[PDB]
């Protein structure tokens, strides 16, 4: 019913592009936009770069594409990437909302009223990750969600090459960490591991407050001595509902063996209830962003 | 039935008896990784809880268990520089193992005492300074390849209005730092401060050891191995004679040319880090995290460096040198190598080195790596057991031979 | 006579001063009689350390030359000759000594199988310095009968077994160059001191172990 | 010829047998020619080892002859056997240097070495000798720093080699051989704090460390 085409593009080179200006400044990548002659749509330039073995670069390029059959309104579409300039882009959609992170540092806070409307997207864009192409997101992370003011609300950068994922995962530095105990005690156990990189996030999203320093900076280790070591934080209560703790506090447990199942977390009345109630999304923004339509 | 793990965490099931220790049991798995049950440390969990060796099995039934490590002594009298080893003196006549290398002297273990040994403005101005091209990054900032009478190089950096007391401090790191007038170490002809802040250096041919140890992978022999060891350990005394710690000890910065001459730049710098949001010296953690030692990756000391945390920073680029590969290179994550290397649960495993690297090494790639930092030799002992086994390879050139007896009495 | 000649070398050695223990134990051997353990070894610690030195120094020394006009390449060969004439003559020492009284005087097994691997030992360092087909095969055979009566008598950990079969490999690789057959030897002294290694002696736990991991160093740089 | 025999001294130089080089640089300079640096440094390395490997020889076994009786007696003759090669070898130098190397001293680092060198070989035949001989041997080394350690001061830098080098040996000789620890750590400092004061380069910080080295030592 959304209609969503890539068909357009045609072969893509550095000199069939012409640069118009930049997104923002990430953390990892930063992200740019630029205009295309042929295809003329505006495009997210995402450009990181790898000094890495050709081989283990190409390995990695040939895997992209697999994010042409991961189609959906939930997840970014990919126009495509190419090798050039010594450097890996990762062309994506421009959406004119950026990501989440830029609403927060405009917006000040943003409402529970929101946050149950975008519960519901990426629970479900995350389920259309899982139980389709048998991966998960592993980059559950408030600056990769891309947003737009056309009352969408979409993830981006998951997991698409194991190569690039450790390629990268030394020179991926940050300042700020989502991971699950799980993923820092020295096991994986990604089943679980993406509820918690979405429970702290969202967490960012209500409060607007790195609540890994408590609040009821530290340095870039002792994050995680907080994150593996003692119990988790805890949504403040009063100007966010009781019934949204009885949410997040299934997120934002360590032991997976209290952790709560994905299907545990559609049979909960909260996530039922927040789609019981309609929220406008397209002048929310433009009365915010100053962007218009 | 007993399970055990094995560094490179192998397994092997051992069986399950009563009364007899695990020793000689454990030893047959354990001596095929050539591992004596008098030198290792294996774990029971009720984090890792070590246990000995003269342990019945009977209340070890259905667990699970680690294997970690924790000597011949001939006598010698050493006519090079021959430092000892337990306390670190100067050695002339003692003990050495005959495998090993290790080298210490049996009273630290109308006495006699030491002697000899063996005898054998400035600033560069704008205008002229030619602002090259796109070079690349790195751990703070960017190359530029210059041209104004020779071959320079131009940085950039990430303080862009810093107080008036910052830079005459900044014109003090360089007094400190241009001195460094070395073979290791190339030429500094300035700086230039009227445009963005910088720090010039050389440029140089070839690239550095990362490009040569991850990228074309022409992995060589001892005979260059440990060349390199030598020609980077005194690059790194002459740093440290005068005090300057390079805290940037990269593989991707030891920038060698024709494959002879050995290079070293892109350190110094506690100005433009140690960064002046206020007026403090609050350092940030910019770069790679497997060069940097436990404190510095916990930065839980306000200057938690040292030149001890530049030895931390010199096993890993010999510990890179020996295998081929790089440290922490099957961890498909970023955050879980920091939280281990901060912590000290994990160290990198020392089984993936090579089949035939010299077992004198074993005891100073290892310290060169510990976790402490009260322990890890200083830099002019690095260039003496490193110039020791550089000549010391035409006589272990071959394979094994059967050695001499103990020669050692207590 | 003997018990100073026994101090005259414990006195020689710990002063790392070989030569005059090598002329020592020398005096102490063509006694004619039999020698005990104690002195034994001493023996083989005097040579080994004595025939070494010059082959550590020939390795040395003819590496330089492999690290080269007809001047200064003519200046190790004749330095290297005169390494080879000192280690020439201190091998033949104790094999004219093993020859004429040690192998026939050999009374016990484990005593009969070190003299004889000695003397393999010994044209080894000739073999490896150096007609010259002699060398090494009379090495071979001594080796061989050497490792012929090993496989009888003694418990098969004892350290001269192995250090016979670490010896006798590498007289496989590092002059013929078969290391298949140096590879199974070794591979088959090692694994089968697997199974056999049981309660063990004391006195022979450390020397023994040393040994294996040394077999386990040539199995594994010879793999590749 | 000349090419020759430092060439012939370097083949054996690294081969771990110093006899063999330490007996031909005494031909070196037989004829008594000119030397350079890099040979007089050879010249020097020889004899250190030689009688350092009769020094540590002679070391072990006086523990032994500290040691104990019929198993002992066997060591004092073994012992004199030591000193009798050592005190010939060294007086070779000796004869050497006040034959043909200490009258020929031509620069301002020529001649503070050598004395410095005529004062520990001195001092190693120091270490043994006993009755009248023995601090007839001990004085003619004092005078042999003392005319080196005077002419340092006025000829070269407080951070040249030779000069810490030579206050090395100038203070070791005070206290374990004339029992006299006070003059030795009172003078240590007098040239540990001249050269940092104002302070090609390994050589120079090795001996630095070993004065601070020696100085806690004598302070103990
Ligand atoms: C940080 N946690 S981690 O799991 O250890 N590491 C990583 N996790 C996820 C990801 C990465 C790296 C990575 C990036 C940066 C990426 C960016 C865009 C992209 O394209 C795209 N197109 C459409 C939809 C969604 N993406 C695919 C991508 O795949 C990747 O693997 C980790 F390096
Ligand atoms: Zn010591
Ligand atoms: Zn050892």
């Amino acid at each position: 019913a959304f209609l969503t085409q890539k068909q357009k593009v045609g072969e893509l080179k550095d000199d069939d592009f012409e640069k118009i200006s930049e997104l923002g400044a990430g953390n990892g990548g930063v992200v740019f936009k630029v205009s295309h002659k042929p295809s003329g749509l505006v495009m997210a330039r995402k450009l990181i770069h790898l000094e890495i073995k050709p081989a283990i670069r190409n390995q990695i390029i040939r895997e992209l594409q697999v994010l042409h059959e991961c189609n959906s309104p939930y997840i970014v579409g990919f126009y495509g990437a190419f090798y050039s300039d010594g450097e890996i882009s990762i062309c994506m959609e421009h959406m004119d909302g950026g990501s989440l992170d830029q609403v927060l540092k405009k917006a000040g806070r943003i409402p529970e009223q929101i946050l149950g409307k975008v519960s519901i997207a990426v629970i479900k864009g995350l389920t259309y990750l899982r139980e389709k192409h048998k991966i998960m997101h592993r980059d559950v992370k408030p600056s990769n969600i891309l947003v737009n003011s056309r009352g969408e609300i979409k993830l981006c950068d998951f997991g698409v090459s194991g190569q690039l994922i450790d390629s990268m995962a030394n020179s991926f530095v940050g300042t700020r960490s989502y991971m699950s105990p799980e993923r820092l005690q020295g096991t994986h156990y990604s089943v679980q591991s993406d509820i918690w990189s979405m429970g702290l996030s969202l967490v960012e999203m209500a409060v607007g407050r790195y609540p890994i320093p408590p609040p009821d900076p530290m340095a870039i280790f002792e994050l995680l001595d907080y994150i593996v070591n003692e119990p988790p934080p805890k949504l403040p209560s009063g100007v966010f509902s009781l019934e949204f703790q009885d949410f997040v506090n299934k997120c934002l447990i360590k032991n997976p063996a209290e952790r709560a199942d994905l299907k545990q977390l559609m049979v909960h009345a909260f996530i039922k209830r927040s789609d019981a109630e309609e929220v406008d999304f397209a002048g929310w923004l433009c009365s915010t962003i100053g962007l218009n339509q | 039935i007993v399970r055990v793990f094995l560094p490179n965490k192998q397994r092997t099931v051992v069986p399950a008896r009563c009364g007899v220790t695990v020793r000689d049991s454990l030893k047959k798995a354990l001596m095929m990784r050539g591992l004596i049950p008098e030198c290792c440390a294996v774990y029971r969990i009720q984090e890792k809880k070590p246990i000995g060796w003269d342990t019945d099995i009977s209340w070890l039934t259905g667990e699970e268990l680690h294997v970690e490590v924790l000597h011949n002594f001939v006598r010698k009298t050493f006519f090079t520089l021959a430092f000892c080893d337990f306390c670190r003196k100067l050695l002339f006549q003692g003990f050495r193992c005959q495998t090993c290398g290790y080298k210490f002297h049996q009273r630290c273990s109308r006495d006699r005492s030491s002697s000899a040994p063996n005898v054998h403005d400035w600033e560069i101005p704008d205008g002229q300074i030619t602002v090259g091209q796109r070079i690349g990054s790195g751990s703070f900032g960017t190359v530029y390849k210059g041209k104004w009478h020779g071959d320079v190089a131009v940085k950039m950096l990430n303080v862009t209005a810093p107080t008036p007391q910052q830079l005459q401090a900044f014109k003090n790191e360089v007094g400190v730092l241009r001195k460094t007038r070395h073979v290791n170490i190339l030429l500094f002809m300035g700086y230039s401060t009227k445009p963005q802040l910088a720090i010039v250096t050389q440029w140089c041919e070839g690239s550095s050891l990362y490009h040569h140890l991850h990228i074309i992978e022409t992995k060589f022999e001892m005979i260059k191995l440990i060349d390199i060891a030598r020609q980077t350990a005194q690059g790194m005394d002459y740093l440290h004679a005068k005090s300057i710690i390079h805290r940037d000890l990269k593989s991707n910065n030891i920038f060698l040319h024709e494959d002879l001459t050995v290079k070293i730049g892109d350190f110094g710098l506690a100005t433009v880090k140690s960064r002046w949001s206020g007026s403090h010296q609050f350092e940030q953690l910019s770069g790679s995290i497997l060069w940097m030692a436990p404190e510095v990756i916990r930065m839980q000391d306000k200057n938690p460096y040292s030149f001890q945390s530049d030895v931390y920073a010199f096993g890993i680029v010999l510990y890179e040198l020996m295998t081929g590969q790089l440290p922490y290179s099957n961890i498909n994550n970023r955050d879980q190598i920091i939280f281990m290397v901060g912590r000290g649960y994990l160290s990198p495993d020392l089984s993936k080195v090579r089949s035939n690297c010299p077992k004198a090494m074993k005891r100073l790639m290892a310290e060169c790596l510990k976790k402490k930092r009260d322990e890890r030799p200083l830099f002019p002992q690095i260039l003496a057991s490193i110039e020791l086994l550089a000549r010391s390879l035409p006589k272990i050139h071959r394979s094994a031979s059967e050695p001499s007896l103990n020669r050692a009495g207590f | 006579d003997k018990n100073e000649l026994v101090q005259k070398a414990k006195l020689a050695e710990q002063a790392e001063r070989y030569d005059d223990m090598a002329a020592c134990m020398k005096s102490v051997t063509e006694q004619g009689a039999e020698l005990s353990n104690e002195e034994r070894n001493l023996l083989s610690v005097a040579y080994k350390n004595v025939v070494g030195a010059r082959r550590s120094s020939w390795r040395v020394v003819s590496s330089i030359e492999q690290k080269t006009a007809e001047k200064k390449q003519q200046m190790a060969r004749e330095y290297r000759e005169k390494i080879e004439t000192e280690l020439r003559d201190i091998c033949n020492d104790v094999l004219s000594l093993l020859e004429k009284f040690l192998i026939p005087n050999a009374s016990q097994a484990e005593s009969k199988v070190f003299y004889l691997k000695m003397k393999g030992d010994y044209y080894r360092y000739l073999a490896e310095v150096a007609d010259k087909k002699g060398i090494v095969d009379q090495s071979q055979q001594a080796y061989q009968e050497a490792f012929e009566i090993s496989k009888k008598e003694m418990q098969p950990t004892h350290p001269i077994r192995l250090g016979l079969a670490l010896n006798f490999s590498v007289f496989y690789y590092e002059i013929l160059n078969s290391p298949e057959k140096a590879c199974s030897l070794a591979k088959t002294a090692f694994d089968e001191a697997i199974a056999e290694l049981d309660t063990l002696s004391e006195e022979s736990y450390k020397d023994s172990t040393l040994i294996m991991q040394l077999l386990r160093d040539n199995l594994t740089l010879w793999t590749s």
